[PDB]
């Protein structure tokens, strides 16, 4: 059975630093990229990073943010920094058909719970 | 009124099950030595117009997007590639800071800061000396450091080995046959769907020629439909999952490569060999393909009409190009030649439909090296090919994802898309499935084992 | 007239011809190996366990132990002339590894009563 | 401000070591304890 | 099957460039060897190169001869170079019984079909 973990998040001060992570547990790790996506209320979701064989990064990161994958253990990082009060919404994990990431939310099929972050 | 019971040995019963199958391959190219991916110089040789025959009176359900061929295939080629780079050879001398610029041989104003002519010094086969070589290496296997200072992409997260020139990429059909007391049932039914029951089933003991092809979308020399270009799903009502448009009329397509590339060897051992782009003959022009404006639009045309059985006969049916994101899923990376390119197709997917002699011409680009789809970690180097390489293919089918618009604003927009790898091989293995055969069965009779 | 070339007729039917669905059942290099082996291995299990009850090869293997009206319930001769192997087998999967029991009890039992039979002369 | 169990239990050890370019070298250090670690000839 | 194809080769000016080509297709191209014989009218064949695990040439090469073998493509090329009017001749092309070169036209089981080669 494929499933997801997701680390704590939590509230943070406003230029704050926070580290979030995603487990991949049943399917392989070397043979698919993961992705995070964000779902602020009122809206529908948008890509915000995600790392299959290069980095990727939304319009909005300004390369604030920072991806990396540890095959060891099977997850994926995400070294959040100055994050600014626009930024609070919930943070989905997802792992994408295959070894490419797609912008559109249409392109994962194992979705996560979504980790609450907050930034005041 | 009595009867006792009876047990038929060898009687015709089957229950869904997976195993695993093996080679079957033509033996008319054995005879040319080619110890390339997708081996014929081991395997059992196939068998001349397999026991394909009709039944009758058999009705059987099939499900392909739960098939476990498709998966067992998948594996297999994962398998098969590392195999086949094993006895080549790795690029870890070749990892060398790098001294680049412009080229400009009166170069044509569509390309400017496409080529790089990189020089770095290098180890010869006497490790005491070196030497200074020159290559030109693409604008996407280079990157900055800090001017002109770049170095290999892929240098700083893992590195690969080059392909061997012995090996080829060119798909060579692979036959997949059952061991014995297993049998491979087939689908005939001209209107299935993917999903239900198949009235008109036959067994065979090999599949027909099955290529498996290396694409993102617009899959590539496949198996044409019957009549009534299909829209096999899984879920249309959701649009997470995709949908493998098949048509039986072909559109041709033709890619070339004009640049007249020469191959340059250069050391990189006592015995090690490494091949480079050498000087360019002649301008250069970019890398394009070629698809007929009329029969393209019609093939829409098709699509289109058959797509509304499923969403209505008032909806306004439009495309739209690719989506965004990684290069390898916003154009289609087709092999061609043992060269792989990435060719733009927001000409194709454009345009949109209400329900009331030209050639269309698109970019492309070329990557040396490619991040594998085997593994994330490993990559890959391509080495060149003389002359100037065109290819004509068959495009058979179309990997579109649908958007997942509001319930109201019936404006349904379909994009092109695709990357798993998966199922590009599903459209090919979408009529066979596995059954294992269960003899001896019991049945009622009358009989008196005599003491 | 060929390998399953009669699934779909009449069960009844279908016993016209049951060599051609037993005959052809015992004809990445490890795969094939691998294969073999299991290909060579499921024919053994089917020949033992006919050899445990009172046939070795006789392909028609009739049992003298008493059949049960309640697993089928059907007249015996309104399924041996319409319904297909592939249905009736359904119908009494569920009541599947009960009967092979009985065959073993059945057979083991009269064996003996065989072999003490040839003892009293 | 090492406890006086141990005194040298833990080396400090710096030495050359190749980047990830052939070419460039990079001074990198480390701890390695005393059983790991032999004389030859002072450090 | 075990048989041979080799290349153009024609008429060439005196003093001129020419390059030959013999493909072994049935057998294992790395365990045998190539040789390429001469035959001028009226006379008996001759070596003139053959390349092994190691290059050998005729009495009458002087070194104006290149061969080399593509073990890629398992082809065997011979560069002609300075062709005097004397060099005319049906350049055959043979294949060693095993990994070694002989000058006796007694050491080759598989012959070509000959290229004819002119100069003037
Ligand atoms: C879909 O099917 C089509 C139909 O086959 C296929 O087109 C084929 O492309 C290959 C690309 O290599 C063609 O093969 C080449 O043809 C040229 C023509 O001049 C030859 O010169 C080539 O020979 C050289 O390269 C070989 C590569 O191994 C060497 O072994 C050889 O010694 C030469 O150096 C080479 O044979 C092939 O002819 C066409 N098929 C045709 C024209 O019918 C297309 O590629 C398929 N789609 C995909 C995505 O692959
Ligand atoms: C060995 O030394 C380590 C380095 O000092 C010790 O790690 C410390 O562990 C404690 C508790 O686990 C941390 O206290 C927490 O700090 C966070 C804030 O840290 C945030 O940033 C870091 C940066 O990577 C990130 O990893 C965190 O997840 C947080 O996002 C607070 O939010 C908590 O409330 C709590 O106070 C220390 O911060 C941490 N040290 C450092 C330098 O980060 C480790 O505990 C030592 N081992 C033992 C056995 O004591
Ligand atoms: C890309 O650039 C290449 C380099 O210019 C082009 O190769 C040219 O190909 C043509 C036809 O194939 C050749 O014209 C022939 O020349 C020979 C004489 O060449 C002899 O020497 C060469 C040296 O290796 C040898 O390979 C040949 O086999 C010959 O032995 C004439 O005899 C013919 O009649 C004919 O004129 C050119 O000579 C050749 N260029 C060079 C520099 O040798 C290639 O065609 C270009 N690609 C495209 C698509 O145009
Ligand atoms: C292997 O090398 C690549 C290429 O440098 C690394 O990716 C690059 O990493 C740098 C910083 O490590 C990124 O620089 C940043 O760029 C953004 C703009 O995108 C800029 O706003 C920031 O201020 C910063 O300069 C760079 O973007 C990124 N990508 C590229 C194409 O250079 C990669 O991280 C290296 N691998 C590892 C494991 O570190
Ligand atoms: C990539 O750049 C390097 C150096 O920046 C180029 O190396 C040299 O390029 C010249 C012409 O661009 C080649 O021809 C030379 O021309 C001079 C002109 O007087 C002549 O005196 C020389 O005898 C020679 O013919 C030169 O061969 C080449 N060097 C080597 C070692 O090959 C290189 O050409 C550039 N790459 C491309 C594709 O232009
Ligand atoms: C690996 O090294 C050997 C040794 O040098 C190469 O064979 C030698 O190649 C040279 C020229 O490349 C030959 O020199 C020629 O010698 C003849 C006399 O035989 C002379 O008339 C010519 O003017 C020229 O100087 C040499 O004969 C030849 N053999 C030996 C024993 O040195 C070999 O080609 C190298 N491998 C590769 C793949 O290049
Ligand atoms: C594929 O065809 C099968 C039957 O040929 C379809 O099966 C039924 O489809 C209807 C709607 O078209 C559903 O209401 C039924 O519940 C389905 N029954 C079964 C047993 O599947 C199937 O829906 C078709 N699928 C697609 C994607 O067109
Ligand atoms: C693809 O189509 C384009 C036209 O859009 C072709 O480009 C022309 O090709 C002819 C061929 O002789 C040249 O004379 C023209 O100069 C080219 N440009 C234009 C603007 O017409 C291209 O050759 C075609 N390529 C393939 C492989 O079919
Ligand atoms: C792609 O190339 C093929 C062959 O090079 C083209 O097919 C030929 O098209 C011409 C058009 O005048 C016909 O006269 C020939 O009979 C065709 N031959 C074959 C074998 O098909 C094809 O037209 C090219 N594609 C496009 C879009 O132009
Ligand atoms: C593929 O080609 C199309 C055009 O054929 C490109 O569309 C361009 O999109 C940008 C984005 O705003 C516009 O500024 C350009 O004007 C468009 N092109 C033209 C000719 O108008 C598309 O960008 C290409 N694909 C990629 C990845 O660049
Ligand atoms: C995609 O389709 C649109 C039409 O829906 C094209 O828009 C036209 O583009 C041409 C070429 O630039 C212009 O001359 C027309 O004026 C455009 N139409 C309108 C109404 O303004 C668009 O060009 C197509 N994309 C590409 C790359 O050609
Ligand atoms: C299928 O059944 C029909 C009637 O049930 C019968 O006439 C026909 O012969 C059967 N098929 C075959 C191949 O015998
Ligand atoms: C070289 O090409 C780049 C674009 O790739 C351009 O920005 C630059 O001006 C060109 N010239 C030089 C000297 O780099
Ligand atoms: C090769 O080494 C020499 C040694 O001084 C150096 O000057 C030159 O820059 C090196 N080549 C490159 C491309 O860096
Ligand atoms: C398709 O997805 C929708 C989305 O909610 C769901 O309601 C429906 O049950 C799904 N159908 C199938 C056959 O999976
Ligand atoms: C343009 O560049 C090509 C590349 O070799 C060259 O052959 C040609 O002579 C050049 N023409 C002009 C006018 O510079
Ligand atoms: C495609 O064909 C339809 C009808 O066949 C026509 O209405 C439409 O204008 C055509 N589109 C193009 C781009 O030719
Ligand atoms: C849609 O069109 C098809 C054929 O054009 C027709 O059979 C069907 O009844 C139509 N349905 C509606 C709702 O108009
Ligand atoms: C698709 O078209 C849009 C139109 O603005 C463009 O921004 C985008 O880059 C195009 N996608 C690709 C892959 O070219
Ligand atoms: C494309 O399809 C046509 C029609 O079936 C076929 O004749 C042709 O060989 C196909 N192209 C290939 C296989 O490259
Ligand atoms: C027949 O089946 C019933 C219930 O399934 C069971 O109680 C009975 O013992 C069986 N009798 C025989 C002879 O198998
Ligand atoms: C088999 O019978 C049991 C009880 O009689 C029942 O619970 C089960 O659902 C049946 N299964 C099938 C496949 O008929
Ligand atoms: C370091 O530790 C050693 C014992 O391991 C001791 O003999 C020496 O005096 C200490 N100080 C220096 C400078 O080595
Ligand atoms: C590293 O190389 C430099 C080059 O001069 C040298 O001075 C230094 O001592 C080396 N590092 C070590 C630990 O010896």
């Amino acid at each position: 059975e494929v499933q997801l973990v997701e680390s704590g998040g939590g509230l943070v001060q406003a230029g704050g630093f926070l580290r979030l992570s995603c487990e991949l547990r049943g399917s392989i790790f070397n043979q698919y990229a993961m992705a995070w996506f964000r779902q602020a209320p009122g809206k529908e979701r948008e890509f915000v990073a995600g790392m299959g064989a290069v980095p990727h990064y939304g319009e909005f990161v300004k390369g604030r943010f920072t991806i990396s994958r540890d095959n060891a253990k099977s997850t994926v990082y995400l070294q959040m920094s100055s994050l600014k009060p626009e930024d609070t919404a919930i943070y989905f994990c997802a792992r994408s058909k295959s070894t490419y990431i797609s912008y559109n939310s249409n392109g994962y099929d194992y979705w996560g719970r979504g980790t609450q972050v907050t930034v005041s | 009124e009595n009867l006792w019971v009876t047990v038929y040995y060898g009687v015709p019963v089957w229950k869904d099950a997976e195993t695993t199958l093996f080679c079957a391959s033509d033996a008319k190219a054995y005879e040319t030595e080619k110890h390339n991916v997708w081996a014929t110089h081991a395997c059992v040789p196939t068998d001349p117009n397999p026991q394909e025959i009709h039944l009758e009176n058999v009705t059987e359900e099939f499900n392909m997007w739960k098939n476990n061929m498709v998966e067992q295939m998948h594996t297999d080629i994962i398998s098969l590639w590392d195999q086949s780079l094993k006895p080549c050879v790795k690029l870890t001398p070749l990892c060398v800071t790098l001294q680049c610029t412009n080229v400009t041989n009166n170069i044509t104003d569509d390309m400017r800061g496409e080529l790089k002519n990189c020089s770095f010094n290098m180890t010869t086969e006497l490790r005491d000396k070196k030497q200074k070589v020159y290559s030109l290496f693409y604008r996407l296997d280079v990157v900055q450091i800090n001017n002109k200072e770049y170095r290999l992409i892929n240098c700083n997260t893992s590195a690969c080995t080059q392909a061997c020139p012995k090996v080829s990429f060119e798909p060579i059909p692979i036959h997949y046959c059952a061991p014995a007391g297993f049998a491979i049932l087939k689908c005939k039914d001209k209107k299935f769907n993917g999903t239900g029951p198949c009235p008109s089933v036959s067994t065979v003991q090999c599949t027909h020629g099955i290529k498996p092809v290396v694409s993102t979308q617009l899959l590539l020399n496949g198996s044409l439909a019957e009549e009534e270009v299909m829209i096999r799903s899984e879920n249309i009502t959701n649009n997470a999952k995709n949908i493998l448009v098949q048509f039986n009329t072909p559109v041709q397509i033709n890619c070339t490569r004009p640049n007249n590339n020469t191959r340059k060897s250069i050391r990189i051992g006592p015995g090690q060999a490494f091949y480079a782009t050498g000087d360019i003959i002649g301008d250069i022009r970019q890398a394009h393909c070629n698809v007929s404006k009329a029969t393209w639009n019609e093939t829409l045309g098709k699509v289109v009409k058959q797509l509304r059985k499923h969403f209505g006969n008032n909806t306004i049916i439009r495309f739209a190009n690719s989506s965004g994101g990684d290069l390898e899923v916003t154009t289609h990376s087709f092999n061609c030649g043992g060269e792989f390119f990435y060719c733009n197709t927001s000409g194709l997917f454009n345009s949109t439909w209400i329900s009331n002699n030209d050639s269309i011409t698109l970019p492309c680009r070329i990557k040396q090296i490619i991040n594998m789809w085997q593994r994330i970690g490993q990559c890959m180097y391509a080495p060149p090919i003389q002359g100037v390489i065109r290819c004509v293919s068959n495009i058979t089918g179309l990997i579109l994802t649908r958007d997942g618009g509001s319930t109201n604003s019936t404006t349904e927009t379909f994009r092109p898309g695709g990357g798993d790898m998966r199922d590009n091989w599903r459209s090919e293995l979408y009529k066979y499935k596995v059954v294992k055969i269960e003899p001896l069965g019991v049945a009622p009779t009358r009989c008196k084992r005599r003491v | 007239l060929g390998f399953l070339g009669a699934a779909g007729s009449t069960m009844g039917a279908a016993s016209m011809t049951l060599t051609v669905q037993a005959r052809n059942l015992l004809s990445w290099g490890i795969k094939q190996l691998q294969a073999r082996v299991l290909a060579v291995e499921r024919y053994l299990r089917d020949q033992q366990l006919l050899g445990i009850w009172g046939c070795s090869g006789k392909l028609i293997c009739c049992t003298n132990v008493p059949w049960n009206s309640s697993w089928s319930n059907r007249n015996l001769s309104e399924i041996w002339d319409n319904m297909t192997w592939l249905q009736w087998d359904k119908e009494i999967s569920n009541y599947t590894q009960i009967i092979y029991g009985l065959l073993e009890e059945s057979q083991n039992q009269q064996e003996k009563n065989e072999q003490d039979l040839l003892a009293l002369d």
